[PDB]
């Protein structure tokens, strides 16, 4: 995609002990117009790794198609081994940088987000390629708005528990509704533990607009 | 000799014995197919032999249907029979995505038979022992029966036979065009079954024939049910 | 260029202006744009002439081709199809607008098709410099089941108003009537302007221009 | 006679030698059955033990095609692993075309027909492996297709491949399959898979058991171990 | 534009069993001449004669491109080429480069091999063809040629008469156009022979 | 254009403007943009002429050979990927929203969004093209759930026709097609027809 | 519009001495304005004797760590030995100078123990030029680092100076300064300082926190 | 005769046996034995190198084709080196790629993909090298077998090669005792069996045997000449 | 003589890439490795028109004093 065309904002994940929660909104906006509104930006690469995309919806469509698949293969091979959440990254990482070498740029930026072996992940991959593996991830204006909030949290206290890890997004996600064009209320939320992946369906933010009467 | 055993190589007396010997595998197969056309119907009738209980008998079917308004029946290894319906059917696409109209069935048989020169001609490939014979309606000139065999020979015929009992097959259908009356949907369909029959000397029961007709009424080809075919026959042993 | 078509009751009556310009200079006068792509379809084109003429020819071979093994008069939808498929492949590159007219076992068929691969079935199209007046003519008198005379009438009068209107366009105007019987290519349709008479004759008399060397050569008539 | 030495070639009456010989290594191979009943399709391998050395669960013949579908395979198994991979990689292409589990019945013509394209050339030697698929999808219903080497495929309500194909069409002819559940079924392969076998040709089978149904919601999936024990019991006990 | 760089004029016209093919001699790069002996007239048959303008590259790769294919032509079909079939293999040469055109302007003058009827066509870059009964006209001066054309030219020229409107309207259409001129050649085919004279011009 | 597709219980009415438009020059104002991708799957094409009509034949074509080899009625859901695959793949060159909807029997009537760019997305109610801004809250605020078949009939009509005035793309007669098990009904909505909104009239 | 390279920043330093070699990089990754992760160390370890540290798109020094470290395997499979500094850095020069057209926008510094048993640091243009260099820094920093190494390192500048050989302890202690310094003036810069210590005995990773921003 | 039949791969026999196939697989008998064997925590691979002469030194019969995998081959040397540059690409490419090491049971599905393309076209000769692959990957120790017929096998332990049989005898009675094993023991459970495949009078020296070892935490190693003293020195005496 | 010639070209060949990929000299065992993996393409391994179908007809000794010192490696038709 050398132009961006329907797109979607901000994918936040944080790391809490026993596994990840990634959060997205539901909206695919054709720039400024919010022509989508139930499209779901985050899926279940498999049990142990879950991904979640900001970036053109297209090409979020056919990563899942294709890393879909490779999922599928590797389980009808039935030799008991399966692809780790690091595994899912490295891969992506080697897609994306291709198509940046081509000029062909796959415009969405993910996180991979996973539990397995005792060991939560949660990796950054942009459309040029740039891969990273951090505590908390948020993609998108996110970056500039609910990472310095996750980050304050999470340096006072390195590890976090899912109650507080999913209270945290949801405040994260309150942060990006009130001070970003492109976000949507409805947003899913879905936490790799060591059980699996569950996706939340619909979750909105309650959100506080006593600062108009202010005026 | 060795002038067999290649398809390219002639026979000192020019006759290209591999190709020969592909119509005899139509004859292995041991049934036999055939198709008459009426005044306002083609039909196609074949002997089915299931041979054993366990083989669902939906799946096995010599009739495919090409394309909506154009259906065959492929006698000869079965195998190779699948094959030509697909490139039939890949070909007749090709032609409504190309030319914007369906295939005329003539021009169907041309090209799949055109298709069989092809192998006959270059040396790596067998010829596919297989016989389709088209049935269709086409507006200008009313229902058609082409038949195009191993070697790449596509004529259109007013009734035709293939497999085991073709020539006695077309000795029954020669008698009965020649004493011409014309023939009617029913009698389509019943010359067809009584010259399988009386060949086969079968007295055939619903189950054994597969009958396929395409009619000006209804030009779409349509594979009749046991229920239909068993109509006809009880009414060919009533009369 | 004013090319521009009509369906009548029982046929296709398609017009073209016969003036090509290279640049603001008339190149030439009696021009021909109504092409032939096969007996029962002739086909008016317009945007680059050299393209126009190529791709006409190639459908038109590719048609006689078609016709021979089919054995059946070709349909005027097979000329759509090869013609819109060829042109979307060259993406436009190919700049020819065609109006594609011809009676097949269907029936009365006229299509336009645009340089990107676009076609409209269409009562009446006209494409070219001059369309957009031409067309105010069809809009303005065109009847449905209207006879051949009326339709030459209406074509003839649609060329002409992209004749007079438009710059581009200008000079004789031919008809060509296909119907399910037979076609009449009439070129020449209507003179509708001519050349005013030289007043003075400038004629040069022998001896008028110099000539420094000359050499005949003597062609051996055989 | 230089009439069957190539797949090119016909004999002079109309035989095509060289795929008839390829039938014929189907036989080599141990016994195979696959019955389809209503709730979805048992298939069952009799997998000799050539050697205490080789280790158990290993050496499978039973391969799983796509998630909703599995294969068994009889004949050469080189070129069955090969088949799998042709079958497998058209499954991909039909999801990622056409967005949707490839219907079974489409999943056996197209493998069929690469198998056929052998047997017409004469640079490549017909694939010597006999298999069958068999799926169960709500829509579709539960299907069971066997592919011969010559690529003829059909649908069987039973079917059996390898060297006691015929005895076992015999047995598996008195089951009523169409009526019986898939639980039931599962013993009753086992004592088909049991009375075939030879013990004093081949000296000892392991029998594999796979399942594709409503019961494992359309997933193959090789049976439970503590199924697998139960059936292999009922087996010994019906020998008697 | 690319076709003004080298420059040039190319006239034909048809007079009553006599056509006239003539043309400019300068061959200058820009604003420089070089020679003056340039030549844009090249014959394609007896009776047959191309005329090219434009960039002097394309008028030598097109002149030499198509007598290869002529010469194969007569002796494959032992025939001497009709006129109309020239135009149409030129076409064709120029229409296979449609994208990257040779940047040429032909213009085709002939007698028909049997009938002797008068052929004069042009053709443009991409290869469109144009046949006349009048005159054609090529190259960079040519609106100036085609006034002096169109009031000179009469329907059914004697030969005598035709070189002298061809060689009047050559003479005063060049001399309006700064990068075409020093010297024209007329070459004039009649059945019986092929008359070539080269007229007195400006030299500046 | 407008092209604008609801799914009724039981299938989809399809709805799409006449116009196609030059530049300011509506080059044809009666054009067809529902067209049939099968017998029950049809999509409304917006976006370039040239381009919606090259795909569209395309997939008519690999829908139908398909549905010939799998000796079935094609899914709406299939229709969509072939067309999702194509638009996606040539992303950069194709220029077109198509909105296929259709009936298959098992999931019944479905309608399927193909914005540029190649994303598939099912939706009850689908609008594409330049028009389709200006319906997206009459659509919002009319859309109610379980409409039937005339009811959503009228509601098409009346949303293209709010389009067709405010946008100067979009113009002409509405056509409109009703797909289901029974069959495709299409009808040609004009002149007093048209639903007509009153103007302000200061 | 779509760029293929963006500054990812980061700095690294190689010092050699007479038989230790020290590469020290930060671990903050930056793009634009933001801070991307505040651990992501840049060297990284090819073989016992050797280190790599690459500065610049983190996307190429991803890509360009996986490439050296699958030709070091292949190396080893086809000649049975380590490859040894002064190999790797002639291979990583063909490598950069195969994307001489499309280049990886990466400053590379191999720095490792040679053969002799002395250390040796090479430092690499973005296309691929090699100079074995006693000390060199590259990265954001570059610009700030070496002039204080050469005049420590390299006694440059300085008069009536003895020249003394430099010691683990003293470079330790030079590293961790230098970088002290350039966390205060280099936006890029900062979060953490991993130093590496190739010696004879092997790689040793000590980690010290430099100013978050 | 029958000679017919034998000259190609692509030749079925009148009895369903490709001969060809079945000739290369007699190549892997003409190499020297290799022995390997697995416990629950380690995975061992013993070879008897040859030598062309006394001055010549023994040939190599265990390779590393990645950390976790390595190979013993027995049979033509050229296969060998060619089948193992394929595996070690494969895993180089996984590592690049996933960033994990390759399943040792997924490599091997792929050594008999390559493996089988030989058998059915006519052309480049089946490959005749048997190749065991020992590596210990997540799933645990595997042994594999490859035959120059492109089948795999898993393997408690197997010994490819000239006189193997009798290995694979000591194997089969000596195997329970193999799972619960210490790296000494099952070394030295492995010196013992390839030693029955030797001449009676040859007897294991540090020169002929050569032992990989790959396990949880010891990356496949190769100890060679002088590094196989300390097992062998356990060993005893022939029987 | 004539296959030798091909023989020692690619190992002339092969020590000079080394020296420019990696600035060092190859050892007698990996230039040996080297040009035996040219004779062993003489099985039809690989798919390239341009390598001799028969298999090579020279043995050749290559010696040369490498970091093990003084080295003999024996290479033979087969390609061992």
């Amino acid at each position: 995609t050398q132009n961006p065309m329907v797109t979607g904002t901000s994918v936040l994940g944080v790391k809490f002990e026993g596994g990840v929660v990634i959060a997205a909104d539901m909206l695919g906006s054709y720039g400024s117009l919010a022509r989508f509104r139930n499209i779901s930006r985050i899926m279940r690469v498999n049990n142990s790794t879950m991904l979640g995309a900001s970036g053109d919806y297209a090409d979020f469509q056919y990563l899942k198609q294709v890393l879909g698949q490779m999922v599928i293969d590797e389980e009808l091979l039935g030799d008991g081994h399966s692809y780790s959440p690091r595994a899912i990254h490295s891969w992506l990482t080697r897609a994306m940088y291709s198509r940046r070498s081509k000029m062909n740029p796959l415009w969405n930026t993910m996180v991979i987000g996973g539990y397995a072996d005792g060991e939560s992940f949660l990796g950054y991959v942009d459309m040029l390629g740039v891969a990273y593996e951090a505590p908390s991830l948020a993609t998108g204006y996110g970056a500039y708005l609910a990472q310095p909030l996750l980050r304050e949290v999470l340096e006072k206290q390195p590890v976090l528990s899912q109650t507080e890890a999913r209270d945290l997004v949801e405040r994260c996600m309150r942060v990006l509704y009130y001070r970003d064009a492109r976000s949507y209320n409805r947003f899913q939320i879905a936490t790799v533990t060591e059980k699996g992946v569950e996706i939340e369906g619909p979750l909105s933010t309650e959100t506080n607009w006593d600062i108009a009467h202010m005026i | 000799a060795g002038f067999d055993r290649h398809i390219t190589i002639f026979s000192p007396e020019g006759r290209l014995y591999q190709v020969e010997y592909a119509f005899k595998a139509i004859n292995q197969g041991g049934l036999t197919s055939v198709a008459v056309r009426g005044k306002d119907c083609a039909v196609i009738v074949t002997q089915k032999k299931v041979p054993d209980k366990l083989l669902d008998s939906s799946t096995v079917t010599h009739l495919f249907k090409i394309t909506e308004n154009i259906g065959c029946v492929m006698t000869g290894m079965t195998a190779d029979s699948r094959s030509q319906v697909q490139r039939a059917r890949y070909e007749a696409a090709n032609w409504k995505y190309k030319y914007g109209y369906e295939i005329p069935v003539d021009m169907l048989c041309k090209r799949i038979a055109d298709i069989s020169q092809v192998y006959t001609q270059n040396a790596e490939m067998r010829p596919l022992g297989c016989c389709m014979i088209l049935i269709g309606i086409d507006e200008e000139q009313g229902p058609q029966v082409y038949k195009c065999d191993p070697a790449g020979y596509y004529c259109g015929f007013k009734a035709t036979a293939a497999g085991v009992k073709q020539t006695e097959s077309t000795s029954f259908l020669e008698k009965k065009v020649k004493k011409k009356f014309d023939w009617t949907f029913e009698q389509t369909v019943e010359t067809a079954i009584t010259c399988l029959s009386t060949v086969l000397s079968i007295d055939f029961k619903p189950s054994e024939i597969e009958v396929g007709v395409v009619t000006v009424e209804n030009p779409k080809f349509r594979i009749l049910t046991e229920a239909e075919i068993d109509a006809h026959l009880v009414a060919l042993a009533e009369r | 260029t004013t090319i521009a078509g009509v369906v009548y009751k029982d046929g296709i009556v398609l017009g073209a202006d016969t003036r090509a310009t290279e640049g603001m200079v008339v190149a030439d006068k009696n021009c021909s744009k109504i092409h032939f792509i096969s007996p029962n379809i002739y086909c008016c084109g317009a945007g680059t002439a050299a393209d126009t003429d190529m791709t006409t020819q190639l459908i038109s071979s590719n048609l006689e081709l078609h016709s021979l093994s089919t054995g059946r008069l070709p349909r005027v939808v097979t000329a759509n199809r090869m013609l819109k498929q060829m042109l979307f492949r060259y993406q436009g590159y190919i700049g020819a607008a065609l109006v594609l007219g011809g009676v097949d076992v269907t029936g009365p068929h006229l299509y336009s098709i645009y340089p990107h691969g676009s076609t409209d079935k269409l009562p009446y199209v006209t494409m070219g410099s001059g369309s957009l007046a031409a067309m105010a003519v069809f809009e303005d008198k065109f009847r449905p089941d209207m006879e051949e005379e009326e339709a030459k009438n209406l074509v003839s009068e649609a060329i002409a108003a992209g004749i007079f209107n438009d710059l581009g366009s200008g000079s004789n105007i031919d008809l060509c009537v296909i119907s399910k019987n037979k076609l009449d290519f009439l070129r020449p349709y209507t003179v509708p302007n001519k050349k005013g008479t030289r007043l003075g004759r400038y004629r040069c008399e022998k001896g008028t221009t110099a000539v420094l060397t000359e050499k005949i050569t003597p062609l051996e008539i055989e | 006679t230089g009439y069957d030495l190539s797949a090119s070639t016909f004999s002079p009456d109309g035989r095509v030698f060289q795929v008839e010989y390829a039938m014929k290594a189907v036989e080599n191979s141990s016994t195979a059955i696959g019955i389809r009943c209503k709730d979805g399709v048992v298939f069952g391998v009799e997998k000799l033990v050539l050697s205490k050395l080789y280790e158990e669960g290993s050496n499978k013949r039973l391969f799983n095609v796509d998630r909703h579908v599995g294969m068994a395979v009889a004949g050469l198994l080189a070129d069955a692993r090969s088949l799998a991979d042709i079958a497998r990689e058209e499954a991909s292409n039909f999801r990622s075309n056409f967005g949707y589990n490839i219907p079974l019945k489409h999943l056996a013509d197209r493998v069929a027909m690469y198998v056929h394209a052998y047997t017409l050339y004469s640079a490549v030697r017909p694939f010597g492996c006999s298999f069958m698929l068999g799926s169960y999808s709500v829509n579709d219903g539960a299907q069971l297709y066997m592919i011969d080497p010559s690529g003829v495929s059909y649908g069987y309500w039973g079917c059996a491949i390898g060297k006691a194909r015929q005895a076992a069409k015999t047995e598996i002819e008195k089951l009523q399959m169409k009526e019986m559940t898939c639980r039931d079924i599962v013993k009753e392969v086992a004592k088909i898979i049991y009375i075939v076998h030879d013990e004093v040709k081949d000296k000892a089978f392991e029998l594999e058991l796979s399942w594709v149904g409503e019961l494992t919601n359309g997933r193959h999936e090789i049976v439970p171990k503590d199924i697998r024990e139960e059936a292999e019991k009922y087996a010994k006990e019906s020998l008697k | 534009s690319i076709m003004s760089y080298n420059g040039g004029a190319v006239m034909a016209m048809k007079g009553k069993n006599c056509v006239a093919i003539a043309a400019d001699r300068r061959f200058g790069i820009q604003a420089q001449m070089v020679t003056t002996d340039f030549q844009k007239i090249f014959p394609m048959g007896d009776r047959l004669y191309i005329g090219l303008a434009g960039l002097a590259t394309d008028v030598q790769t097109v002149a030499q491109r198509l007598k290869f294919r002529l010469n194969l032509y007569e002796l494959k079909e032992g025939r001497q080429i009709k006129p109309y079939t020239l135009m149409s293999m030129v076409a064709n040469l120029l229409y296979e480069k449609r994208f990257g055109p040779y940047y040429t302007e032909p213009v085709i003058a002939g007698l028909d091999p049997k009938t002797f009827k008068p052929f004069i066509c042009s053709l443009d870059l991409i290869g469109c063809p144009m046949v006349t009964d009048d005159f054609v006209v090529s190259g960079t001066c040519a609106e100036q040629m085609y006034g002096m054309c169109e009031s000179l030219w009469e329907p059914n020229m004697d030969p005598d008469h035709l070189f002298e409107t061809i060689s009047q309207a050559m003479l005063n259409a060049v001399d309006r156009d700064a990068v075409s001129g020093m010297g024209v050649i007329v070459h004039i085919i009649e059945k019986d022979k092929i008359t070539t004279r080269t007229l007195k011009a400006r030299m500046d | 254009t407008t092209i604008m597709a609801v799914q009724f219980d039981g299938g989809v009415v399809l709805g799409a403007d006449s116009r196609t438009t030059t530049g300011s020059y509506i080059a044809n104002r009666v054009t067809d943009k529902l067209t049939p991708i099968h017998d029950r799957i049809f999509c409304c094409r917006s976006g370039s002429a040239a381009d919606t009509q090259a795909v569209a034949d395309a997939v008519t074509y690999q829908l139908g050979f398909h549905s010939i080899e799998l000796n079935e009625p094609p899914l709406v859901h299939t229709a969509a990927s072939l067309f999702k695959e194509m638009c996606y793949r040539y992303r950069e060159d194709l220029m077109a929203g198509i909105i296929i909807a259709g009936w298959d029997p098992q999931e019944g009537g479905q309608v399927y969004s193909v914005p540029m760019g190649g994303m598939m997305v099912r939706q009850s109610f689908a609008i594409g093209g330049s028009g389709s801004s200006y319906i997206y809250g009459y659509v919002d605020a009319t859309y109610r759930e379980g409409m039937t078949k005339e009811e959503c009939l009228q509601f098409t009509a009346n949303a293209l026709a709010l389009a067709m005035e405010r946008d100067g793309s979009s113009g002409g007669v509405i056509r409109l097609a009703a797909i289901a098990e029974s069959g495709v009904e299409r009808q040609v909505l004009l002149g007093d027809q048209i639903p007509k909104f009153a103007v302000a009239t200061l | 519009r779509f760029s293929p390279y963006v500054f990812n920043g980061g700095t690294i330093l190689a010092i050699a001495g007479e038989d230790f070699a020290i590469v020290a990089s930060d671990t903050r990754l930056s793009e634009g304005f933001s801070i991307h992760t505040r651990d992501s160390p840049k060297c990284y370890k090819l073989t016992d004797k050797t280190v790599i540290g690459c500065s610049g798109f983190h996307g190429d020094c991803l890509t360009l760590t996986k490439i050296i470290e699958a030709r070091l395997k292949m190396y080893k499979h086809s000649n049975n030995k380590a490859m040894t500094t002064g190999a790797i850095a002639a291979m990583l020069s063909t490598i950069l100078y195969s994307r001489r057209f499309f280049p990886y926008y990466v400053y590379n510094i191999i720095g490792g123990l040679d053969e002799e048993g002395k250390g040796a640091v090479y430092s690499f243009d973005p296309v691929g030029s090699y100079q074995r260099d006693s000390f060199k820094a590259g990265g954001s920093a570059s610009a700030m680092l070496q002039p204080l190494l050469d005049n420590q390192v390299g006694f440059k500048n300085m008069q009536n100076v003895e020249h003394v050989p430099l010691s683990l302890d003293r470079a330790m202690r030079l590293v961790k300064d230098v970088f002290i310094s350039a966390a205060e003036r280099d936006v890029y810069t900062g979060d953490a300082l991993r130093i590496c210590i190739v010696t004879k005995e092997g790689i040793r990773e000590e980690t010290v926190s430099l100013r978050k921003d | 005769f029958r000679n017919q039949y034998d000259n190609d791969v692509t030749v079925w026999s009148p009895q369903g046996r490709i001969h060809q196939i079945e000739y290369a697989m007699e190549a892997v008998k003409q190499g020297s034995a290799t022995v390997g064997l697995k416990s629950k925590t380690h995975a061992v691979l013993v070879a008897l190198k040859r030598a062309q002469s006394e001055l010549a030194a023994h040939q190599k019969k265990i390779l590393h084709v990645d950390n976790h995998i390595g190979i013993s081959i027995a049979g033509l040397t050229a296969d060998a080196r060619l089948l193992c540059n394929f595996m070690r690409q494969e895993c180089l490419d996984s590592r690049f790629v996933f960033d994990r090491p390759l399943p040792v049971s997924r490599l091997v599905s792929l050594i008999g993909s390559k493996t089988q393309i030989p058998t059915q076209r006519y052309g480049r000769r089946p490959y005749g090298v048997g190749l065991l692959i020992a590596g210990y990957d997540d799933m645990g120790p595997h042994i594999f077998q490859t035959c120059p017929s492109a089948n795999y096998f898993d393997c408690r332990a197997m010994s490819i090669g000239a006189r193997s049989q009798s290995a694979r005898t000591y194997l089969e009675r000596h195997m329970s005792e193999f799972m619960e094993c210490n790296l000494n023991e099952l070394v030295k459970h492995g010196l013992r069996a390839l030693r029955e495949t030797l001449p009676a009078e040859q007897d294991l020296t540090t020169k002929n045997v050569s032992i990989g070892i790959v396990g949880k935490d010891l990356e496949f190693t190769i100890y060679d000449d002088d590094d196989v003293s300390p097992f062998l020195e356990g060993l005893e005496e022939r029987p | 003589i004539a296959d030798a010639k091909t023989l020692i070209d690619k190992a002339r060949v092969e020590t000079q890439n080394h020296w420019f990929t990696y600035n060092e000299t190859m050892t007698v065992e990996s230039v040996t490795q080297a040009v035996s993996n040219l004779a062993l393409q003489f099985g039809e391994e690989d798919a390239d028109p341009g390598a001799m179908s028969r298999p090579f007809g020279v043995a050749l000794l290559f010696g040369g004093v490498d970091e093990k010192g003084p080295q003999l490696f024996h290479m033979d038709p087969s390609g061992t």
